[PDB]
DNA sequence: GGATGTATATATCTGACACGTGCCTGGAGACTAGGGAGTAATCCCCTTGGCGGTTAAAACGCGGGGGACAGCGCGTACGTGCGTTTAAGCGGTTGCTAGAGCTGTCTACGACCAATTGAGCGGCCTCGGCACCGGGATTCTCC
DNA sequence: GGAGAATCCCGGTGCCGAGGCCGCTCAATTGGTCGTAGACAGCTCTAGCAACCGCTTAAACGCACGTACGCGCTGTCCCCCGCGTTTTAACCGCCAAGGGGATTACTCCCTAGTCTCCAGGCACGTGTCAGATATATACATCC
């Protein structure tokens, strides 16, 4: 049959998801995660829907910006595959961990 | 009863800027020409960003500005991207940019 | 009871837009983003001018403080065009 | 008193992390990236939600609003436009 | 008449380490430190009072600003210290 | 009656009156509560003592009887929470951790 | 009088000492010009703000508090000169 | 007698133990005056101001070299190269 | 095993640290008045919870190829040492200049009151933008 | 190079709900007045910044030699991607209930402002040792 070479689909998806603006994480799981994290600071809390949406926007922007630096580090090490050490180096040089 | 924005030749409200300065706890007193200066600077920056946003909107065959166009306009400008370097625009996306090392040869 | 009146810069941003692009519109989310931008720039300039006045043991925020804050905060030609716009506005306001 | 949510970090599935990495311009991904990213996201959310709940409690409310999140983000150098303010 | 916190820093040092001096440069560093943390806490309390449409800065705003600014156990111990001080001052 | 300072009432070393004056003359709000200067002075004194104790331990480890900026730098960077609080701060003549 | 090649006054052994305090073992020969450029950019960014603060006060002498404020406003607080 | 290349780099321990300034004072002062020449002519400086500038710049360079070394080790090298400085400055947010 | 940098002990000794004086400015005590804040009540909206369907995405397994990793060789560039050259640092001097403090004046800003017009909310419409479809065109992989 | 094929884009179609225009009301802005303190101008004066000079010596510079490391090539293998199939849960549209956040009105108490009075902190002046620099040395690191 027909099979695209490993990497064509990757570039196609990179273009596709860099052309759009919608949120890439599902909403119900993210909301459950947010409520679970919050139940450790105060019990019986309520959230406005816009609060959860603001949290999701901020989180996704943060993760995309982190992946850009992770890719930079992976390329610096003369690789195309990102590894956990690249994330660790990116967060270390930024000043987070 | 002539307004101060019309005296200064502006669109933004000089009276509201003056009130916000007086009620923001910035100093004991507020000069007479400080609100005029600040309103002029705010209107200048607004016009600067809106012109680029409208150009980006027209480049995509659209007649309304949406957050994507604002993001494109801000990130494609060297000085606006530095003024807003730590700002996140909701529903703005990113700039299309693929590293040359990942392209096929 | 009665809905409290909320203040924004929507009408002034719309006037500026109709000056720059006469046939272009704007959505609600983009107008909210523009409102947030105006508020953020206002707060930055005002806080910097407040610190400037406190450093020199002054009690009044004048247009000199605003000009110096604009020079400290805006980069490059943005600062030049902003100080020229502000100076022209103050001159026209005073000449009247 | 509702129920106790548990094991919700696994709802951040692998396809979603792949989509985030694609928008980040990444071409190839190791299999150990997903747990690292889940941990990073959990730390980030913990910090922001801590600050937001602090604001909510000071205002003596029981509901977390969008302005609480906006202030929490702003005080960490991550200003967000589009949700009031 | 340049006011500083040097004498109060010295009074505290005499409590923690009765037999230990301090130099002029270290004392100026401590002065800068206390000024910096004062400015941080006061600015955060001012913003907290503005967010809630209040005119007064009270001990509650100071407590919330401390909980926002200090990390972990520093915040817990500082809150306990401040509460103990305000309780002692009131009933006296 | 006899004038008792406000910091002796709270049992503090830091000046409560000076902190109240700096709050009033700093453009933070229209009014300042009565217990806000006491709370703030107590917190500042606590943080001062916390730094000074570690700096004195560092000074004694190096066979010194006098704190210099090197000891302050060592005490701050060897403590996790103090290093987190003063993360963007530079201490003159402090050096680095070996 | 005008001044000239003063960035070359930041010698190579001084850069080597600054790197030694940073924990660096080997150093490429092309590191010295890169370091000089980085230092020049940093100094320009700080001195611009310091001179702005000095001019706003109608002064002709740049004081240490101007440098302190300039560093503080870009997130580089410095203890030890604030008095 | 010759020490192995590497053993005399002793220097790390010597310069991480001390606290003094590693750049000389007259060249740095001349550089600062030359840079400030382009913002306003006939300026004056307090000695306190030049020392503050030197402290800040030396701290900045040391902190940058630490991240540069991290990047060099990430690339499986022991020698720092201009690409390491560039990567460090870019991930920080300066490029 | 010999070389060599490294921390340790002792003698010098001084300039910075800790302590004692006058005073004057800032903090404390007492009183007064008003507005900010807390309390109680009311109400509606928006948050939580549930059900049902439906369908698009997630999960899983298999095959395969390509990228990460290890090993080896090589040549270049960096380090090390030594001899020479340079300019920084230090201790003085002089001059003069600009920042600081004081005094007097007066203009610009806050406060209060009355008038009124601009701006925000509630309606009322209508077309840019989007989902869906068809056609043509485009990159992509195998021969 | 052709050539078949998933994949993407342009044109055209409905179709809607959000953007754009308008009326009414009231709260925020504007104009006028008066008082007073902050700011500005002028003068003095002294500390500290710039400039010069002479000398010492330590640090920078330049050159040569050797070797250790960065880089390139090759081979292996494992582990990530692509795809087809199955399974699951997100999402959308309802509905029902209630709690909590916003609003309004009232009371009252706490904070600013004023003035008086005193005491604590800050410059100035004074006496002493902690830590730096030297001289010598045993030792731990290195080749």
């Amino acid at each position: 049959p027909h099979r695209y070479r490993p990497g064509t689909v990757a570039l196609r998806e990179i273009r596709r998801y860099q052309k759009s603006t919608e949120l890439l994480i599902r909403k119900l799981p993210f909301q459950r995660l947010v409520r679970e994290i919050a139940q450790d600071f105060k019990t019986d809390l309520r959230f406005q829907s816009s609060a959860v949406m603001a949290l999701q926007e901020a989180s996704e922007a943060y993760l995309v910006a982190l992946f850009e630096d992770t890719n930079l580090a992976a390329i610096h090490a003369k690789r195309v595959t990102i590894m956990p050490k690249d994330i660790q180096l990116a967060r270390r040089i930024r000043g987070e961990r | 009863a002539k307004t101060r924005s019309s005296r200064a030749g502006l669109q933004f409200p000089v009276g509201r800027v003056h009130r916000l300065l007086r009620k923001g706890n910035y100093a004991e007193r507020v000069g007479a020409g400080a609100p005029v200066y600040l309103a002029a600077v705010l209107e200048y920056l607004t016009a600067e960003i809106l012109e680029l946003a409208g150009n980006a909107a027209r480049d995509n065959k659209k007649t309304r500005i949406i957050p994507r166009h604002l993001q494109l306009a801000v990130r494609n400008d060297e000085e606006l991207n530095k003024l807003l370097g730590r700002v996140t625009i909701a529903q703005g996306g990113v700039l299309p940019n693929i590293q040359s090392v990942l392209l096929p040869k | 009871r009665r809905k409290t009146r909320k203040e924004s810069y929507a009408i002034y941003v719309y006037k500026v837009l109709k000056q720059v692009h006469p046939d272009t519109g704007i959505s609600c989310k983009a107008m909210s983003i523009m409102n947030s931008f105006v508020n953020d720039v206002f707060e930055r300039i005002a806080g910097e001018a407040s610190r400037l006045a406190h450093y020199n043991k002054r009690s009044t925020i004048t247009s000199r403080e605003i000009q110096t804050a604009v020079r400290l905060l805006l980069p490059g030609e943005l600062a030049k065009h902003a100080v020229s716009e502000g100076t022209k506005a103050v001159t026209k306001y005073t000449s009247a | 008193h509702r129920k106790v949510l548990r094991d919700n970090i696994q709802g951040i599935t692998k396809p979603a992390i792949r989509r985030l990495a694609r928008r980040g311009g990444v071409k190839r991904i190791s299999g150990l990236i997903y747990e690292e990213t889940r941990g990073v996201l959990k730390v980030f959310l913990e910090n922001v939600i801590r600050d937001a709940v602090t604001y909510t409690e000071h205002a003596k409310r029981k509901t977390v609003t969008a302005m609480d999140v906006v202030y929490a983000l702003k005080r960490q150098g991550r200003t967000l436009y589009g949700f009031g303010g």
